[PDB]
DNA sequence: CAGTCCCTGTTCGGGCGCCG
DNA sequence: GGTCGGCGCCCGAACAGGGACTG
């Protein structure tokens, strides 16, 4: 077997463990004759060679159709030999988006056919790559072959042709400078400020410097004109845009649908602007079965009618200019929803999103806020590698007294006001010192373990008291729930003292929405008051009046 | 033509394997042109997917510095090499560093280059640098030297650093050196302008034998924060139950610290705002515990075989109060700041400043880093800690949310 | 006292989208 | 078809740590 230009990677086992004996699966006769037609003509290229009975490993194998062709792809199911090989780094840390891109005079895609079978395996684990081809007959004993280059189907190949790529492309790179190869796997994008007439020279070149390598690059792959598809969007001298999005039209939906219903709508919420799947993902919540069909809401149909709506218009990106700043805008969209868009120039997106985590079950509008602006940050310096400026819907005044009466540590980057409906405001303000003239709640609650029954109220300065008894109850929800008793009986001004740490903390951090409805409850008499002061004395000290109600709420 | 000194992991232990974080334009460029050019120096070697380990690397700039420094966390190799560096080649710690009126830190990192790494562990030394919207993949290096910010290689050098000191320790014998990770602590009790001179002598000793920094610590003004009770004339309901509910809380501490006269004034069920009049037994109480607290703790003494935990608490207007212990209410050391960069504006920035100056703390005292206990959120801290950095270690954290007690720490 | 449990947050396993 | 890797989203279940209360 001949020696192959590009230099091979070495590869082991993983240290006492040897290689794959698993027996063939029955094929159908229509894939033994894709197969056997494949591997005859891959073992006369020099890619495949027959083994003996002295390689006591062997691999299962089967093929599946090529898209829009005739022609069938080789697959081994390489499950038991994943296992036992060492484990690699993958050397793809991401995908490029097209709002990087920069505006080049001219643009270029070449795509390599066969790659993988471009690129030697390791001489030394060749050995391990032993698989069955069944003949028609069953009793026929079969041809054992062994690869001699990268495997479509194994955990390896797709990390050592990224980094045996890389390296060919290397000394291209470093005599060609300024020139820009996006390289992402075969897909080679390459743009350059030359005149149109040295870069088709200097595509030859390196159609010539991947030719000495064994790369080919057809010119059927080639593309020198635009629009060109890259990555799956469309890339036009101006603008961008992703490849036309399909929507499923069911009558009936299961889960399946669903999912692959909100799959395409994330992806079009890179350029699409407003996509909502908060009615839809809320169908997939509790549900076992993925073919388990399950009826439509009324609020999930009206998310995905206005969906539909959108994608009824075009939409298209820009390129991404280092000369000017980044913006992006963010807007309240619904309850735990946010959209945004990155742009440089009004109303010419570089892309768009959304962000809808909700984190923790007592949150409110400013926290959300600062998490969506974290999740834009770190993705922009993955694609442009800095920190747009942000337009916030929150006034200046309304940030500077969160963060700054917050006992987390929050910031949040170089941003400007935007007064755009609605707006990001904290719904309460607890006072810092207590309210002259207001009535003094001691509120109180507890519960036993086992009854799970409890009582819940408070005593007043001016004589004013009551008790409630609970059942189904727990320790802290009575705590909160004394508490929400001396907010319905109260003024529009009032003190509160508990020895509650756990409902202190959760009204401290001024939440405006809540998984628990009592909380819920505690907000809505938190904004209708006017001055609201909470304090904290410890429990069983024989301290004022909360002595006296946790006497009473005993029990 | 030096001889690798053989290093292994510790026991039963795989290395380390943590993805690269994306980093900006500004730092890519920086550590291109320095991965660049120590590959030529042979420093470093590429590699590729076949090396399972990885290690993050981001680039920094030390303070009033224009050059781009390489910095790399090792950290989790750190924990997985720890018998090295502590049972067979530890440094001794000087307990007179800390009793100096100046000391300096310098960074001699550049000097483990010179020192060639076990060819059987540069495999562990793995690190990728990332590409603006990954235009690229991967690209991988690893080390062929002694790495900066590894505990191991301040223990290979250590007998090479101390036969280079010898000539200038014998001229200066009342000069103390301490040497943590990439830096060399020079601490001496001369005025600062001969404090500085000697430096430079030090600074031209070095670069003698193939080897420059310059930040100055007075650790003889290192002061502690104490737990400080109000000196109102005329108390409210309010007032005394806050004095209680913070005695209440210092008595984990103090173990003498009493509540009960102070407590038979909140019998009633009176309003906050309403004055109080202290009784004669609560007089005495209260100016007991002032005493208490002014005593320092019984039986709190430093563990060296114990890990050091630093606790912060942010105390508005530009305040941020700190302890130090290895066991819970056994504080070593407790302290404040205030007026850092970023304040009024930054708290990601003032929490770095923070954690930066206790650490250095920490190794001027004890010689150890403490593992942090910060307050932030784990993704507000992990996005923008690195714009702050300006050390070359890395101390160990984790994010804790305890909203605010009774404000023990700060009036 | 250690053993719970009530609460809350984090990590992970498993589906889809997309690209090669 | 039921091959691999990368990134993203959504959800539930697992894990895990801190309080308060009780034998």
């Amino acid at each position: 077997v001949p020696i192959s230009p590009i230099e091979t990677v070495p590869v082991k086992l993983k240290p006492g463990m040897d290689g794959p004996k698993v027996k063939q699966w029955p094929l159908t006769e229509e894939k033994i004759k894709a197969l056997v037609e494949i591997c005859t003509e891959m073992e006369k290229e020099g890619k495949i060679s027959k083994i003996g009975p002295e390689n006591p490993y062997n691999t299962p194998v089967f093929a599946i159709k090529k898209k829009d062709s005739t022609k069938w792809r080789k697959l081994v199911d390489f499950r038991e030999l994943n296992k036992r090989t060492q484990d690699f780094w993958e050397v793809q840390l991401g995908i490029p988006h097209p709002a990087g891109l920069k505006k080049k005079k001219s643009v270029t895609v070449l795509d390599v056919g066969d790659a993988y079978f471009s690129v030697p395996l390791d001489e030394d684990f060749r050995k391990y790559t032993a698989f069955t081809i069944p003949s028609i007959n069953n009793e026929t004993p079969g041809i054992r072959y062994q690869y001699n280059v990268l495997p479509q189907g194994w955990k390896g190949s797709p990390a050592i042709f990224q980094s045996s790529m890389t390296k060919i492309l290397e000394p291209f790179k470093k005599q060609n400078p300024d020139i820009v190869i996006y390289q992402y796997m075969d897909d080679l994008y390459v743009g350059s400020d030359l005149e149109i007439g040295q870069h088709r020279t200097k595509i030859e070149e390196l159609r010539q410097h991947l030719l000495r390598w064994g790369l080919t690059t057809p010119d059927k792959k080639h593309q020198k004109e635009p629009p060109f598809l890259w990555m799956g969007y469309e890339l036009h001298p101006d603008k961008w845009t992703v490849q036309p999005i399909v929507l499923p039209e069911k009558d009936s939906w299961t889960v399946n649908d669903i999912c692959k219903l909100v799959g395409k709508l994330n992806w079009a919420s890179q350029i699409y602007p407003g996509i909502k799947v908060r009615q839809l993902s809320k169908l997939l919540r509790g549900t076992k079965a993925l073919t388990e069909v399950i009826p439509l809401t009324e609020e999930a149909e009206l998310e995905l009618a206005e969906n539909r709506e959108i994608l009824k218009e075009p939409v298209h990106g820009v390129y991404y200019d280092p000369s000017k700043d980044l913006i992006a805008e963010i807007q309240k969209q619904g309850q735990g929803q946010w959209t945004y868009q990155i742009y440089q120039e009004p109303f010419k997106n570089l892309k768009t999103g959304k962000y809808a985590r909700m984190r923790g079950a007592h949150t409110n509008d400013v926290k959300q806020l600062t998490e969506a602006v974290q999740k834009i940050t770190t993705e922009s310096i993955v694609i442009w590698g800095k920190t747009p400026k942000f337009k916030l819907p929150i006034q200046k005044e309304t940030w500077e007294t969160w963060w700054t009466e917050y006992w987390q540590a929050t910031w949040i980057p170089e941003w400007e006001f935007v007064n755009t409906p609605p707006l990001v405001k904290l719904w309460y303000q607890l006072e810092k010192e207590p309210i002259v003239g207001a009535e003094t709640f001691y509120v109180d609650g507890a519960a036993n373990r086992e009854t799970k029954l409890g009582k819940a109220g408070y005593v007043t300065n001016k004589g004013r008291q009551k008790v409630v008894p609970l059942t189904n109850t727990t320790n802290q929800k009575t705590e909160l729930q004394a508490i929400y008793l001396a907010l319905q009986d109260s003024g529009l001004e009032v003190n509160i003292v508990t020895n509650s740490q756990y409902a202190l903390g959760i009204i401290q951090a001024q939440p405006d929405k809540s998984e628990s409805e009592l909380v819920n409850q505690i907000i809505e008499q938190l904004i209708k008051k006017e001055k609201v002061y909470l304090a904290w004395v410890p429990a069983h000290k024989g301290i004022g009046g909360n002595e006296q109600v946790d006497k009473l709420v005993s029990a | 033509p030096i001889e690798t000194v053989p290093v292994k992991l510790k026991p039963g232990m795989d290395g380390p394997k943590v993805k690269q974080w994306p980093l900006t334009e500004e730092k890519i460029k920086a550590l291109v042109e320095i991965c660049t050019e120590m590959e030529k120096e042979g420093k470093i070697s590429k590699i590729g997917p076949e090396n399972p380990y990885n290690t993050p690397v981001f680039a920094i700039k030390k303070k009033d510095s224009t050059k781009w420094r390489k910095l790399v966390d090792f950290r989790e190799l750190n924990k997985r090499t720890q018998d090295f560096w502590e049972v067979q080649l530890g440094i001794p710690h000087p307990a007179g560093l800390k009793k100096k009126k100046s000391v300096t830190v310098l960074d001699v990192g550049d000097a483990y280059f010179s020192v060639p790494l076990d060819e059987d562990f540069r495999k562990y030394t793995a690190f990728t640098i990332p590409s603006i919207n990954n235009e690229t993949p991967g690209i991988r290096y690893q080390y062929n030297v002694l790495p900066q910010g590894w505990k191991g290689s301040p223990a290979i050098f250590q007998s090479s650093m101390t036969k280079i000191l010898e000539p200038f320790k014998k001229q200066n014998p009342d000069i103390v050196i301490y040497q943590y990770m990439d830096d060399l602590y020079v601490g001496s009790d001369l005025e600062i302008g001969q404090h500085r001179t000697k430096i430079e002598e030090l600074r031209q000793h070095l670069l003698r034998w193939g080897l420059w920094m310059g930040y100055e610590l007075h650790p003889d003004k290192w002061t502690v924060q104490p737990i400080v009770l109000p000196e109102k004339d005329s108390w409210t309901v309010n007032d005394i139950q806050k004095l209680v509910g913070k005695l209440n809380w210092a008595s984990q501490i103090y173990p003498g610290i009493k509540v009960r006269q102070l407590s038979k004034l909140l019998r009633g069920t009176k309003a906050l705002t309403e004055v109080i009049p202290l009784t004669e037994e609560a007089e005495l109480e209260l100016a007991e515990n002032r005493e208490i607290l002014k005593e320092p703790v019984h039986g709190v003494y430093y563990d060296p075989s114990k890990d050091l935990i630093a606790e912060i608490q942010k105390q508005g207007q530009g305040q941020w109060t700190y302890q130090i212990y290895q066991e819970p209410f056994k504080n070593l050391k407790t302290g404040k700041y205030a007026r850092m960069r970023g304040a009024h504006t930054n708290d990601v920035k003032q929490l770095t400043e923070a954690v930066q100056k206790i650490t250095t703390e920490s190794i001027v005292i004890w010689g150890k880093t403490p593992k942090f206990k910060l307050p932030i959120q784990k993704e507000t801290w992990e996005t923008w800690w690195t714009e702050y950095w300006q050390a070359t270690w890395i101390p160990e954290w984790e994010f804790v949310n305890t909203p605010p007690l009774v404000k023990l720490w700060y009036q």
